[PDB]
Parts: C-alpha cells; structure tokens; sequence
C-alpha cells in the first residue's frame, strides 16, 4: 500500500505545514503539522479544556465507532520553542492520503500551552521521528510511521516541501518525476531518537566549499536553518547590511538585499538554498528590515535543517532496519 | 514571526 498527501504551509512564511488526516469512523479530517523531530501524534479533542481552543478542529472520540480509550495511559510533551501539551490516549483508524493504519495511537489533548491555542491553523502534530521518543506511558506508542511499515510497498516516506506553496508527503513509494539528478543516501544516527546525520561541509554563494562535518537532524516541524555559530557567521558576512539584532534575537538584514545561495554537503552531493529562501520575511508587515532563515545553533544545543533547507530539496526518509536519509536537487 | 521548533527529551 501507499499514501499521498498535499502539505500546505501556514501562512505566507512557510513558518510551518500542514497535512489533512482522517481519524476515526466515520472519518473525522483534521490539519495536522508532520514532524519528523517528535513522535507524538496528538490532537485537540473534545477532552481539551475550552478555554484553551481558538479556532481548531477537535477529535471527538466519542463519534467514532474505531475508537477504543488505552487505559492507564497518559502523556506529557514538551517542544525546543518551550510549548507543550499533555492528556490521555485513544487507539483509532487513521489515514494519511489515503494510506490507513488501524490501531493507531492517537494522543487526546486535555490541556495545551498557549502557543498551540493561538495557533488556529494546526489542530495538533503529527510526530515521525523514531518511536524511543514517543512521550505516553507507562508503555510507548509506535509512530503512524512505524505503524504503516509492514503494509508499505517500501518502508520510507518522503517530504517535498515547496517555497510558498503545497507540497507532498508520499508514503511507501519514491515519486521520480519529482526530483532532478539521483538521491544521495546518507547514515542515521537514532542514538538520540531523531533523524541526525552529518552534512560533508558547506559553501556560501559562489565561494568555496569548505569540508567540515556538521552533525544535525532533519526537522520538518522547525521553520528556520540553525548552525554553529561561526558558518553562520561566515554566511551573513556576505551580506552588507546584515547584523545580529539581540531584540529581534537572530541577524536581520535590509529586504532590499540579495542573498547569497548556501550549499550544504551530502556526502560528495551539493544541496544548494537558493538565496530567496533564506529571506525569511520582514521583521513587521511595512518594515525594511527581514528575518534571515539561517540562525545560529548555539543556544539550541544541535544543529537543525529546518524547513529552510529541506524545502529546497526532495528527501527521503529510509526507515528500513539500518536507516538513511536520502537528498535529491528539485 | 513565528517560528517553529518541534521534543527536548534530556
């Protein structure tokens, strides 16, 4: 079996995607934000406090025939930007474009942060990454991931984001007609439960590519490209009226500029960022100052592509025994 | 303006 589902983002910065996903029986379609840097799916519901839902769709586990309450089972989360959510756990059909999974668990908010509240645009995540970090207990919960291998015609799924515009995720199949040239297959680490691997080096603009290793995970649940600190560094000297701005907390630079393209290694592959990509929007609406999209890692602890970098290419996330990540230029 | 950054887990 496979799956195929349209990702569009959010807003009109990419800031995030969604996916529709139907749970339950009948069908109940909610926008999901896919998130290969957590392995949680969890939604609002009908358990969810009122007070905190602002325009979202909620899971009523009650009108599906399917469901079926884990019991004993609670979960609690919390996320690198400081938002969480915590509830309890329902087992239920759940299909992506397409693809079902029956028996799948799915995490019923009872409360959620304040960021997720005023977020109308995502009735809850998605997670994809490996299943050691999934939150609920006292027993852990297999990702829809994890869940659809055996039925896949392949184990893998794909993510094509696109720059201010839908995009797909595919389940169990690679679309060749959506990328150019061939996949490069790099390792995975999942010592830490994420897709982490490490990038050959970088290049910024039309200068040299510099052969340094750069361990990082691939995140479609974070917007932006986070660095070590002196890349980082290295690319915005290449723009004449970057800074780093301690309020705004990142470099800005005048939306006026032109922005170099930056390449990141994959093994002996190129990914190159066009420029336009990097300029992540103005700091306001009017203003003459804009957010840049690479930043730097430091204070985060790892170093993340973000959707920055993987919607500038088709990847490949091989989820066989030994797993790899795949990238192709599109 | 906003962005995202999805687990801590240690």
């Amino acid at each position: 079996s496979t799956g195929s589902a349209t990702t569009t983002p959010i807003d009109s910065l990419d800031d995030a995607y969604i996916t529709p996903v139907q749970i339950g029986t009948p069908a109940q379609t909610l926008n999901l934000d896919f998130d290969t840097g957590s392995s949680d799916l969890w939604v609002f519901s009908s358990e969810t406090t009122a007070s905190e839902v602002d325009g979202q769709t909620i899971y009523t586990p009650s009108k599906s025939t399917t469901a079926k309450l884990l019991s004993g089972a609670t979960w609690s989360i919390s996320y690198g930007d400081g938002s969480s959510s915590s509830g309890d756990v329902y087992t239920d059909t759940v299909s992506v474009g397409g693809l079902t999974v029956t028996g799948q668990a799915v995490e019923s908010a009872k409360k959620v942060s304040s960021s997720f509240t005023e977020d109308s645009t995502i009735d809850g995540l998605l997670g994809l990454a490996f299943s050691t970090l999934n939150t609920v207990s006292p027993t852990q919960q297999k990702t829809f991931f994890d869940n659809a291998k055996a039925s896949l015609d392949s184990p893998v799924f794909t993510a094509d984001l696109g720059y201010h515009a839908p995009g797909t995720y595919n389940f169990g199949f690679i679309d060749t007609t959506a990328y150019t040239g061939s996949i490069t297959y790099t390792a995975v680490s999942t010592k830490q439960g994420f897709w982490e691997w490490t990038s050959t080096g970088y290049a910024v603009g039309s200068g040299t590519f510099k052969s340094t290793s750069i361990d990082g995970i691939a995140d479609t649940g974070t917007t932006l490209l986070y660095l070590p600190a002196t890349v980082v560094s290295a690319y915005w000297a290449q723009v004449s009226g970057a800074k780093s701005s301690s309020s705004v907390g990142g470099y800005v630079f005048p939306c006026s500029a032109t922005l170099p393209s930056f390449t990141f290694g994959v093994g002996s592959a190129r990914i190159v960022i066009p420029g336009d990509y990097i300029d992540f929007g103005p700091i306001s609406t009017g203003s003459s100052s804009c957010f840049g999209g690479i930043q730097s890692s430091a204070g985060i602890g790892i170093n993340i592509f973000g959707d920055v970098a993987l919607k500038a290419a088709f990847v490949v996330f091989n989820g066989a025994t030994t797993p790899t990540l795949g990238f192709a230029s599109k | 303006p906003h962005p995202f950054h999805x687990v801590i887990h240690k």
